[PDB]
Parts: structure tokens; C-alpha cells; sequence
């Protein structure tokens, strides 16, 4: 069943320790998504984003 | 840094930059105007009030 497939597809990453990651969460509508710039990445290496 | 490139366009060689700076060595420069006469009572020794 979904219920016996949950630690099927789940390969290790749900048994991970959690640790926060500091990043902007806005809401749209019910959800909560994350957004990020990695801009700053590029800059440093000059490379086109 | 810089990117390592996935493609086979160039090799994402390594970057280091040799930048020499040039310091700003400034000079300032009053004056103070002092009178003689009374650097002739700074050397003298005082008696009366």
C-alpha cells in the first residue's frame, strides 16, 4: 500500500538530522515557499548568471 | 573562485590575482604664529605677582 511504500522511497532521507538553514520563507496562499538568491555566488566567480 | 565548467568549452583553470595597491602618503601642515616677547617671560623666572 502508500502506508508500506513510505520507508520504500524514502531512502535514508528521512532519518537525517535536522538542522536549520537560514533562508526567507513567504506564503502564498497555504503554503510556505522558500525563495533565494545564489547571485552572489556567481559574482564572486564572475561567471554570467 | 570561479566555476568549474561542466562542458568541454575551456578548462575552469584556477584564478589568483597579484594586485598591487598604492598607498596615499599625505602631508599636513599648520602654522602657529608665537611671539617673541613672550617667549622673553617664558625664560625668565617670575617674582613679583
Amino acid at each position: 500500500s502508500t502506508k508500506s511504500d513510505l520507508p520504500a522511497v524514502a531512502a535514508g532521507v528521512e532519518d537525517q538530522p535536522r538542522v536549520p538553514i537560514s533562508a526567507a520563507v513567504i506564503k502564498l496562499g497555504n503554503h510556505a515557499v522558500a525563495v533565494e538568491s545564489l547571485q552572489k555566488m556567481y559574482n564572486d566567480t564572475q561567471s554570467p548568471y | 573562485p570561479t566555476i568549474a565548467h561542466g562542458d568541454g568549452r575551456r578548462p575552469s583553470k584556477q584564478r589568483t590575482f597579484i594586485v598591487v595597491k598604492n598607498c596615499h602618503k599625505h602631508h599636513i601642515s599648520t602654522e602657529m604664529e608665537l611671539s617673541m616677547l613672550d617667549l622673553e617671560i617664558l625664560h625668565s623666572i617670575p617674582e613679583t605677582p
